RNA sequence: ACCGGCGGACGGCUCAGUAACACGUCGGUAACCUACCCUCGGGAGGGGGAUAACCCCGGGAAACUGGGGCUAAUCCCCCAUAGGCCUGGGGUACUGGAAGGUCCCCAGGCCGAAAGGGAGCCGUAAGGCUCCGCCCGAGGAUGGGCCGGCGGCCGAUUAGGUAGUUGGUGGGGUAACGGCCCACCAAGCCGAAGAUCGGUACGGGCCGUGAGAGCGGGAGCCCGGAGAUGGACACUGAGACACGGGUCC
């Protein structure tokens, strides 16, 4: 009976991670396809409506938004089922408001505020590495953005290093390695929003993901995914993790 | 048309009902015979997802490769021996696995006529 | 009937205050919209043609309303934003 | 040479393009081990596994076997009774999709 | 078998009808689409029909026509036979949509008895 | 009102058919397609051509529909360059658990782009700014296609079933791997641990009952699958062989 991609999605069948009222109503946005998955983002006309009650109904809410009133890490987004992810940097100049989207200790996305120094800086994991035309190296990030660096600089970066990226200019700050020691962020699991440092990585045979061993600040250690782990700094994290 | 999809009898040797009609996406198409002629001739096919196939049907000129990699275009005469039919070599109809007479020698194809739209060959040593 | 004015928010995304109130008011009739909009604008100074009652909500076997009001800064802005009915309710548009 | 498995790579050599050792065949998913019980098809076998089920009801266990059709390299000639292992990989034909890749223990 | 003759002038755009009864009916049934014929034979004057001045090398190319029924003449359908053609494009569809196909009945290129109308245009 | 663009393949309804990779779950696609959306790196050079609307004349009971003239586009077509696809010979820079993959250097070929369009504010002009836009490459994301292991029903007053069937060697076709199909070579494959055949039935989350074990149901809500009087076919489109598009019986 299906013919092609569907366009709705029921309330009931809304992702785990959305602060939503499952039975209130029998319709939510379907969300765009843009920089993250479907179980990692929340359209913006939530954030705009039901997280920060700027406005009480959808219209008045696409009018706050195509008047470029919110901005979504350095560009003024007017889509109202804009994808809004991990790490990303939701901005109200408007109001002088920043806040950093980050994933619960029960794996739900909430906003949490940070200061205008803070504002400008976006962390990107490294999600794969490839060469394109020309002998040019492409960084594609955790978020689907992708970089080109020359094939000079192919030693520099590596799969599950962190990116510190200026926006919207797109420059790179630096660069913060996965190793012994690095501070690391879980962002999915059953270990969401725990932080710690790296201590071991077990591979495993055919393609199996690798695992990798995190020691919390009170000594405690946990195990999780190579992918999952976020790396945030060096010794300590370079922004503000509560 | 030509169904590609799931077969009607089971591994065991029970009978298949098929509980759905036949989908789009599961059809193929017909053979192109690409026959040694005296000019080329090629069609565009407009495929799944909007991509675009070019099918040889009649086959001139051949791309014959050696063993330093120069590759010289010729002319083909005749097709000596194909082993995917008993009948192909007879009718002049060239395939992947096909071996042809060209003004320089024995070629082998090694590209698929029907899929590609130009012929290319390997000199037989 | 008196009115205690439990939360003021400022929105200035859309240029305006959001006040919710509470109305006590016991052996007495639900007030009425005009009499509302009339000592809500003389005790907050709001500009009586910029200033919209969302909604006035009795309860079971209460003698406290809830009531939510809107006051915009121009009035331009508020005829962009709200909508027609209930400008229609509140008596600013003839319509 | 390692294709992702903790196991050796046959003493010998082939052409065969379906060999995931000296071929282009890919392995990719379950690994299983079982006991040869057919060899008669030409570069085929029949991989039979052995399990115990539980039935909740009788709270009781009942034997049951898994027979899969895998793909038998020249290099490795796997025969009948042999213990063998097997890896997943792309469709083969319409009933083989496993591939053996090492002959455990010879009958 | 009557006819009524549509005469386009090209050159000016303008169209006139004619009645024809009985005799220079003949003469038209026979012909296909396409074909040429010199104005004078048609027992028609055309001067005082368009208050032109016509040339004497004046001719009538037949270029289409319906018959009894308002079914048009497909030029590309040979012999003066009613078919039934599964049209996507041309004389007697209007596609409408994108890449729609309907069945319709047209005529043959050839004029028959059973033709009403028949559209010539003025050749110089 | 017309041309043109997008949508109309989602939503809404039903449980007919289906004992099957249909469904549930865990894994693969290193064997595949994807319009709308996100990021990075590049481009928008030169030409041609109809026609809708409108005017004249109509045909037909209608449904529908003919001829001529005159026009524009983000309409259509052509050239060039970028670019795609195949094959042959070399270097190993990259991701991966592992390269028929990516990248770089030669060679033979086929295919082969665009709308510098629209709006606003300035500017004497030239020119400038903002918004919405067009084409190619590399990735994502979104919706799917295909494949595997495991699980879930009764009848032996149904014991043998299969012959493109099971496997292979070479190809064709497909967006993709595959007896999906073809040519050739062998006799394989399933089965008393219930084959084949017949009966019934959309599968699951769940619902009813019972102290529990268990037994019974699985219409309403959600996810997945099928169907549009019974069938069979095709056109256009990224997506259909399409409930309110098409053809035949
Ligand atoms: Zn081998």
């Amino acid at each position: 009976a299906r013919k092609g991609p569907k366009r709705h999605l029921k309330r009931l069948a809304a992702p785990t991670s959305w602060y939503i009222e499952r039975k209130a109503y029998k319709w939510a946005v379907r969300p765009r396809p843009g920089p993250h998955n479907m179980r990692t983002s929340i359209p913006l006309l939530y954030i705009v409506r039901d997280y920060l009650g700027y406005a009480k109904t959808a219209r008045e809410a696409r009018k706050i938004l195509n008047e470029g009133k919110f901005l979504v890490d350095g560009r003024v987004r007017k889509d109202y089922k804009f994808p809004v992810g991990i790490m990303d940097v939701v901005s109200i100049p408007e109001t002088g408001e920043h806040y950093r989207v980050l994933p619960n200790r029960i794996g739900k996305l909430i906003l949490h505020p940070i200061s205008e120094d803070e504002a400008f800086i976006k962390p990107l994991r490294i999600r794969n590495k490839r060469m394109i035309k020309g002998a040019r190296v492409q960084l594609n990030f955790h978020d689907g953005t992708n970089h080109i660096v020359s094939i000079a600089e192919k030693d520099n970066y590596f799969t599950s290093y962190t990116v510190l990226m200026k926006v919207p200019e797109r420059e790179i700050l630096e660069v913060l390695p996965f190793e012994k020691g690095a501070y690391v962020f879980v962002t999915q699991g059953k270990n969401v929003a725990r932080k710690g440092r790296i201590v071991e990585i077990k591979r495993f045979p055919m393609g199996w993901p690798d695992v990798v061993t995190i020691e919390d600040e009170e000594g405690e250690l946990f195990d999780t995914l190579k992918e999952y782990a976020f790396v945030v700094g060096t010794d300590k994290p370079k922004i503000s993790l509560p | 048309a030509i169904w590609q999809g799931r077969s009607l009898k089971k591994p065991s040797g029970g009978r298949i009902v098929l509980a759905r009609k036949k989908r789009k996406r599961e059809l193929g198409r017909e053979p192109s015979n690409t026959r040694v002629a005296e000019q080329d001739k090629r069609k565009i096919i407009r495929t799944y997802g909007g991509n675009r196939k070019v099918r040889l049907t009649a086959a001139a000129y051949a791309n014959v490769f050696d063993k330093s990699g120069k590759g010289r275009k010729v002319r083909i005469i005749r097709v000596i021996e194909n082993p995917a039919n008993r009948q192909f070599a007879r009718r002049n109809i060239i395939t992947k696995g096909a071996i042809i007479e060209t003004e320089i020698g024995k070629a082998k194809v090694t590209s698929r006529p029907g899929q590609d739209g130009v012929v290319n060959a390997i000199l037989l040593e | 009937m008196e009115i205690r004015i439990k939360e003021i928010k400022e929105n200035k995304l859309i240029g305006r205050k959001e006040i919710y109130f509470e109305i006590y008011h016991p052996g007495e009739p639900t007030p009425s919209r005009k009499d509302v909009k009339g000592k809500l604008v003389a005790m907050l100074d709001l500009n009586p043609e910029t200033t919209v009652i969302q909604y006035i909500r009795s309860y079971f076997g209460s003698y406290i309303s809830k009531g939510y009001a809107k006051a915009y800064d121009s009035k331009e802005r508020m005829l962009y934003i709200e909508p027609e009915y209930i400008l229609i309710r509140d008596g600013l548009i003839e319509k | 040479r390692d294709i992702g498995l903790r196991v050796q790579p046959p003493a010998e050599k082939c052409d065969d393009p379906k060999c995931p050792w000296h071929g282009n065949l890919k392995i990719h998913g379950r690994v299983f081990e079982g006991i040869v019980v057919s060899d008669k098809p030409r570069k085929t076998v029949t991989v039979e596994r052995q399990y115990y089920f539980y039935l909740n009801k009788y709270e009781r266990y009942e034997l049951r076997r898994s027979k899969i059709h895998a793909h038998n390299p020249p290099c490795i000639n796997a025969k009948v009774g042999d213990k063998v292992l097997i890896a997943e990989t792309r469709p083969l034909s319409k009933t083989k999709h496993f591939v053996v890749v090492a002959v455990l223990e010879r009958a | 078998a009557t006819f009524k003759l549509v005469i386009s002038d090209p050159k000016s755009g303008i169209a006139k009808q004619v009645e024809i009864t009985g005799a220079e009916t003949e003469k038209l049934i026979g012909k296909r689409i396409g074909d040429q014929i010199p104005a004078k034979e048609l027992n028609i004057n055309l001067n005082e029909l368009f208050g032109k001045e016509f040339p004497e090398d004046v001719k009538l190319e037949i270029r289409g026509g319906t018959d009894k029924d308002g079914f048009p003449m497909r030029p590309d359908i040979h012999g003066p036979r009613r078919v039934r053609v599964l049209l996507s494009k041309g004389p007697g569809f209007r596609p409408k949509e994108k890449g729609e196909r309907r069945k319709k009945t047209v005529r043959g290129n050839t004029i028959s008895p059973e033709i009403v109308q028949v559209n010539v245009k003025l050749v110089y």
